[PDB]
């Protein structure tokens, strides 16, 4: 929770949106993976949203879908995941890292030995795609008892108490599915935690549109998975691409 | 909130993203609603007797159990249109989408046998159906495939991920996501998120409501025990709920032991898998060390699903009912069994219940013991697949 | 000397070698003994409510009819137990074979279906059954023959002759003219030498019982018609027996058209082919000018005969009945029209008589008429024949 | 029926048996056919039993069944059939000729028209297969108009009522089916037609075993169509071995 608070902190200072792309670890294996991930960071990435390959990710859209295979492929396991994680938080002390995991691989060993090890490793922030917030409880309370900040989706379809609800329960900040202006709003008024628009962020003119409309920031990851997709033959090319991308995502942000 | 309770014990749950959750309370207040509505329930009734069939009859096989105490009766959903009790819960679920409006039906088949019984439905009542189906699939089940394209149902084929049912189901609630303002997705046993558990349960009910009926009309008493085959557990408790509050009733779920427990290749994971979370709830799965789903496996593709249903493992866990496993060995022995003494030519599935049945009765056969086998299925489908089996053991 | 007329009208008689009437006789008695056997009629019923699955149900179609005056029923025969109406009567058959203190069954079958009859009626009531198929049947039929012999059947090719169905009818009356103390020849449709035709039919005749029934509780009077597709005659005399004296009721027998009457290649001896005597009877039959039988032709196995029964062809004299016929195309477009609109595969012979309600209906479709089509059996079976064809239309 | 009775008469009066050979007219060919019937008569032949090959012959044997079909791949017919008779009856003035029918061959283009048509080409007989005593009337109204004789098959099961009525019934010969002394008994006790026994009588001791029994002869088919069987690709052969066997069966019947 702490890197995040203090990312919005200074971000907000600058009036500064975040931009935060995410990628499968392991994506297309673990080297080049932790090659993509300090591209992203070296070409301005605020904060990391991180997949760890699930074998039943019912909520992955199709560019995903083909990441965790190729990751599979690679035979990314979660405790590679987590050595992956260990190293990229000793290289980067600062950037908040956010995982997006689902339920079962959380809740295989024990939820609260779960999140023990995200902040063991120097995770910040855990997104359960198939956790809806009636289901949190248990979730939540290990993600604080572990300074992890538990985060929410806030669908589109949301009503009043679930804006309650999602605002109370969150930390680090609220996942704002954009498939807003008045969602944002209630939001703020109950004090959620910063909000990130994801879902099919792919150019610079909808970065500004986010933070115009008065999110924190935005996520990227289909459009960034698909970059590395469309370079598997020409590892050079595919980080020289992702720094472009994310250069471009992360100045349509700024002031 | 709910207006009803969600878990049957720790099992159970509503473990989808959060976007679903509307789409879940909608379907649950339909489902109270309709309960409480007589004409919802004449229209069922209707359709269940003057389309399908019901009631089903319930034959007693004396010339399989000669020579033993064993008394067998089978519970004929092998005789319902469709051929297997699939159809009864999908007429009631097409029913439910049309009370709340709906013109449309999602579902998602892998062996096709759901997909058939999805798009007769929706045929039936005037529903456009599309179903999902791994690209995987839809060439190895050109059959089904026929079946429910010349019933006007769309079929989809998924190439996405690895292009199997994970991957149609993803593609199907992802579909569901954005369209269940005008669409429902039929869900094809008693598992997923509430409250599809409850509403597969109180649609295959009648199974379980009419073998009472007709066994105390044949018997004058309950049986000692009613078997049936568990794959997510809808014939099963469809049989079972009826007799749960009468105690002295055994209920014996059996699941696919495949190759056998030990190789792995099974699809026994109420007995044999662990607690996980998947499929939108918390349930005994078939999983690796660190948390993947693990690949099931049976003769019977009706019976090859990694999970169970959560009210099956609840009643597991609290000793009301009880949990065995039949290999295909078994199984196919069991269908042979039942066509050469009582010419009815019984599904792969259903073979698994009868064989534990044949399997009580001849380990002890001087037990005096009465039995219902739920036969939940017939078995012409399956006719190739024994047909290879037994040409490849000469 | 009989105990009733071998005749319909000129139609039916014995026309069999001496040494098999004795076996004519014996049968003739057992039955009507049996009939008036107040046991044997509570064992057949028993076994056909219990074991089959009757009644079956009468289902509305009404997608089908939607813009018209006209009320469509179809009797579910497809939902009886083997999927057909041939079940009712092999029942009946087998229990009078057991009366006969008989404990054998002969039969001969072309398509299969019949054999899959017989070898389930035999299978449950401890009958050793042997049924005769021409070696070229068996290599085309690989399915109904494992069928049968799953079942317990010994399935005997035949070699002698043209090693066709003509030659399994022989070398089994020939067996059955040795054999007929212990073995009873199990006839598959309402035709052949008496009391064979009047058995069937009494076999058969609660389709149309069950049918007046339920016609008069869901709508208050009788059909203006009942319609059924006619191969040897055994599913529409069932279902027109119970009719015959209501004459306000119209009985419509449908014989396959094949590629078109003028084509030569059907299976309408009724309509268009010349009295005869062949297989034990004087009646309606395709044949050459010099006469010989003719060959016969239907897209539809079950209905490529190449005569009809004696009471039919009395019926249509009279004018009691009118017969007609549809083609394979008209069949298979009626095939895919109750898949669509119903839910429901039928089998590709009862597509014969459905497709001609529909052209009763869409011919006239301001007529207001009461109609019931006989659903002889379902379409599982006729996949992919349809399939193949449908492909090989593009 | 005349022929028949003068036959009778004459081997009664040399305390002798008849034998009749039983063929498929068009067997293997025409031609062929018409060489083998002339080699039985001159082996010794005191009757013949003509078959006309009919499309479903119920009652046919497996040997009798591949007659049939070679006749109809040679391409024969009834018309034919009837041509050959008339030659037949040409040639062997006295030779009393029986037909073996099915019912709608017969009944085909009228049953009178049949046996006005036997009577014209010189036929003695007809056996009809097919139609039991029961079912008989028109038949053999018909055949005594155009005197020709009724023949009936006296089977196994046979009661004392069926015995009677094909005593009554038949002239010519009886058929008895082998598969006796008593059936001969009542049959001469009620003045039947002179007894041939039929169905598997292949050697000479069978000939001799008939008329000992008080049989007036025996019908020889299979035994003889099995010769036509294996010789088909030397006619020669087929004719020697015809002549041959019918000439040894002959001298069985022989005082
Ligand atoms: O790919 P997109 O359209 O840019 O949206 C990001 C999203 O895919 C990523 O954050 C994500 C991956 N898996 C998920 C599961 C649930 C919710 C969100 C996610
Ligand atoms: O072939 P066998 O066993 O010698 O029997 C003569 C018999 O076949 C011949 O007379 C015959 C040919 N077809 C028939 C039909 C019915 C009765 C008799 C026959
Ligand atoms: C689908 C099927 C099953 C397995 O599903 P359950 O939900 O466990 O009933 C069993 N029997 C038959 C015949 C089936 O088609
Ligand atoms: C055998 C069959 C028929 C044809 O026989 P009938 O004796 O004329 O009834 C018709 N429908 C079905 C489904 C059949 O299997």
């Amino acid at each position: 929770m702490e890197r995040y608070e203090n990312l919005f902190a200074q971000l907000n200072d600058r009036r500064e949106g975040a931009f935060v792309p995410f990628v499968t670890l392991g994506d297309p294996g673990i080297e080049q993976s932790l090659k993509i991930i300090d591209t992203l960071i070296d070409a301005g990435a605020d904060a990391l949203e991180l997949g760890v390959p699930f074998s039943d990710p019912l909520a992955d859209g199709p560019t995903i879908q083909n990441a965790n295979l190729r990751a599979f492929a690679a035979g990314v396991t979660p405790a590679q995941c987590f050595e992956m994680l260990a190293l990229i938080r000793e290289k980067h002390p600062t950037i908040p890292i956010g995982l997006l995991m689902y339920a079962n691989l959380v809740f295989n060993n024990g939820i609260d030995a779960f999140y023990a090890r995200c902040e063991q490793v120097g995770v910040d922030s855990v997104l359960v795609a198939d956790v809806p917030v009636e289901e949190s409880a248990p979730f939540r309370q290990a993600a604080l008892r572990h300074n992890i900040a538990p985060i929410f989706i806030c669908p589109p379809n949301a009503d009043d108490d679930l804006l309650r609800q999602v605002a109370s329960y969150g930390r680090g900040y609220t996942y704002l599915l954009s498939r807003l202006h008045h969602l944002i709003e209630k939001l703020k008024e109950y004090h959620a935690a910063p909000a990130l628009q994801g879902f099919g962020i792919s150019s610079p003119e909808q970065v500004s549109a986010a933070v115009r409309a008065g999110a924190a920031g935005a996520i990227s990851g289909s459009a960034i998975v698909k970059i590395i997709e469309k370079n598997l033959a020409s590892p050079k090319q595919m980080l020289a691409e992702l720094r472009s991308f994310v250069s471009a995502m992360k100045a349509a942000s700024r002031a | 909130t709910t207006l009803l309770n969600p878990y049957f014990g720790e099992f159970g749950g509503m473990y989808v993203p959060q976007i679903l959750m509307p789409a879940l309370n909608q379907l649950e207040e339909a489902f109270v609603s309709a309960q409480k509505d007589p004409e919802f329930q004449a229209q069922f009734a209707d359709l269940l007797k003057n389309y399908a069939g019901r009631p089903t009859a319930l034959t007693k096989c004396q010339n399989i159990t000669a020579g033993t105490r064993t008394t067998l009766y089978l519970k004929r959903e092998d005789l319902l249109h469709g051929g297997a009790h699939k159809t009864n819960q999908v007429l009631g679920q097409a029913l439910l989408a049309k009370r709340m409006g709906k013109s449309e039906i999602i579902a998602e088949t892998g062996a096709g046998q759901h997909g058939v019984a999805s798009a007769l439905a929706s045929a039936l009542l005037g529903l456009k159906c599309r179903i999902y189906m791994g690209a995987k699939d839809v060439e190895r089940q050109s059959p089904n495939v026929f079946r429910m394209r010349l019933m006007g149902a769309e079929v989809i084929p998924v190439h996405s991920g690895s292009a199997t049912l994970k991957d149609a189901c993803n593609e199907a609630l992802r579909d569901w996501s954005g369209s269940y303002e005008t669409a429902h997705y039929m869900l094809g046993t008693a598992a997923g998120p509430h409250p599809y558990p409850t509403i597969v349960r109180e649609f295959q009910r009648m199974i379980g409501e009419e073998t009472k009926a007709q066994i105390l009309d044949k018997e004058g008493r309950l049986p000692d025990a009613v078997i049936a085959c568990v794959g997510g557990g809808s014939n099963a408790i469809g049989m079972f709920a009826d007799f749960i509050n009468d105690t002295s009733v055994g209920l014996i779920g059996v699941e696919p032991g495949g190759h056998g427990i030990e190789t792995g290749e099974h699809g026994a994971p109420l007995k044999h898998g662990r607690v996980g979370i998947y499929f939108g709830m918390k349930a005994p799965m078939m999983q690796t060390a660190d948390g993947q789903i693990e690949e099931s496996y049976s003769i019977s593709a009706g019976l090859d699903f990694p999970s169970v249903g959560p009210q099956h493992a609840y009643l597991n866990s609290i000793g009301r009912a009880d949990y065995v496993s039949i290999t295909d060995d078994e199984a196919l022995e069991a269908f042979k069994t039942l066509c050469r003494h009582e010419g009815i030519i019984p599904a792969l599935e259903s073979s698994h219940a009868l064989a534990h049945a044949l399997k009580m009765m001849r380990e002890q056969p001087e037990k005096e013991q009465l039995l219902v086998v739920n036969l939940s299925g017939r078995g012409d489908k399956d006719i190739f697949t024994v047909h290879d089996i037994l040409k490849a053991r000469g």
